[PDB]
């Protein structure tokens, strides 16, 4: 299954 | 060669030249790191001689680095998005809900399994430089991090959590005074075997709420019931892992429940061996499920492909097209298909009908309302 929530965000 | 880049790209770009056709309002919002949850607070404030009113949204922040917050962002919606209010968090915001009873009560979910309580009113607009985060309560009960976040409607200070830890903890705070205490959980459900994914009180009936976990499972609980291990109803809802339900707030016996099996399941509280109807379009699993604030009848899902669906049940068994069948079934109202990255969390506008605040991956917070003609 997909991760909840990804692994690492990015800042914009 | 994950070039999945190259479809979104281009879908974007369709999607883009068509938004005069298919919305009425499209906001597109770049975050400074991208969200989690999102939900409106049920407050609205009209200015007198102007065009636009206020609205606001409980946001979160999903940082790599340790300066994450809990956000309360302004909107300004016909008859600009900025932000109002930064809260130190520790750890990344997996969900933050409002009090119903008290919209400055907001809980919120952590990666060290705590759940945190804030009020909002009593922390300053710009965070504290130390880093430190101070929550008015901490609730604890917790072994893992999780994800289901609901505040019991008609019990005031009756908040359940459901985490990875296979638990559903349930804590009473309406008798405790918010000067930054633990509090334990008042009771933790073990009927799952599972990651529990959702959970959510009934918006009528206060003693019954339901769950859904990575074990396929959907269960009722009663907190009546003095038997914690055993739900009152355990279903066989999907064929794979179960990420959210929710309960239709005019129909005291309907609620819907998204699942990585890439359909939503409507269910009838007082039939659960029969799922009443499949939703299938979505072409990955489904993270969130709101039904309409407004319409009954009105339901919406999100999820990793990157789209959010809106269904009319009324509109189940109609007649259709054989090109219209192509596009889908008849009720399958509306695809959103502005996000380029998996959609974190929706919410529905509780004060403007068909409004909804969807936050994706990729730093975007989209507030967006489908033309009027597609619905009415």
């Amino acid at each position: 299954k997909h991760r909840r929530k990804q692994k690492t965000p990015k800042k914009f | 060669d994950a070039v999945e880049e190259r479809v979104i790209n281009e879908e974007y770009k369709i999607w883009k030249k068509n938004t005069p056709f298919l919305y009425d309002l499209v906001m597109t919002h770049a975050l400074e790191w991208p969200s989690l949850t999102a939900q409106w607070l049920p407050d609205v404030t009209r200015p007198e001689g102007k065009d636009f009113s206020i609205h606001r949204l409980v946001l979160g922040t999903h940082t790599s680095d340790e300066q994450n917050h809990l956000v309360i962002a302004s909107v300004q919606l016909p008859n600009k998005i900025e932000i109002e209010i930064k809260i130190n968090h520790e750890g990344e915001v997996n969900r933050a809900r409002y009090m119903p009873q008290n919209p400055c009560i907001i809980a919120t979910k952590t990666p060290s399994s705590d759940v945190l309580v804030f009020d909002y009113t009593k922390h300053p607009s710009k965070p504290d430089p130390s880093g430190e985060c101070n929550p008015d309560l901490r609730l604890r009960g917790h072994q893992k991090e999780g994800y289901g976040l609901s505040w019991n409607p008609n019990l005031s200070g009756h908040l359940l959590s459901a985490s990875d830890d296979h638990t559903i903890c349930l804590w009473d705070i309406s008798a405790v005074p918010k000067e930054g205490k633990v509090v334990d959980a008042k009771t933790i459900f073990t009927g799952h075997t599972a990651v529990v994914e959702d959970v959510s009180w009934h918006l009528l009936h206060e003693s019954l709420f339901g769950s859904v976990a990575d074990d396929q499972k959907l269960m009722i609980w009663d907190t009546r019931s003095n038997n914690t291990s055993k739900p009152s109803h355990s279903v066989d809802a999907h064929t794979a892992e179960v990420n959210c339900l929710s309960f239709n707030p005019y129909s005291e016996f309907i609620l819907a429940t998204g699942s990585a099996d890439k359909t939503v399941a409507l269910w009838d509280l007082r039939n659960l061996k029969l799922k009443l109807h499949s939703f299938e379009s979505h072409k990955d699993e489904i993270f969130q499920v709101q039904w309409s604030p407004h319409n009954e009848t009105i339901l919406a899902s999100s999820g990793t492909d990157r789209r959010l669906n809106v269904w009319d049940l009324s509109k189940i068994g109609e007649e259709q097209s054989p090109e219209d069948a192509e596009d889908g079934p008849p009720e399958l109202l509306f695809i959103h298909g502005g996000h380029t990255a998996k959609i974190s969390d929706f919410s529905w506008n509780p004060n403007e009908p068909w409004v909804i605040c969807s936050v994706s991956e990729d730093n975007i917070m989209q507030v967006w309302q489908m033309a009027e003609n597609i619905y009415n």
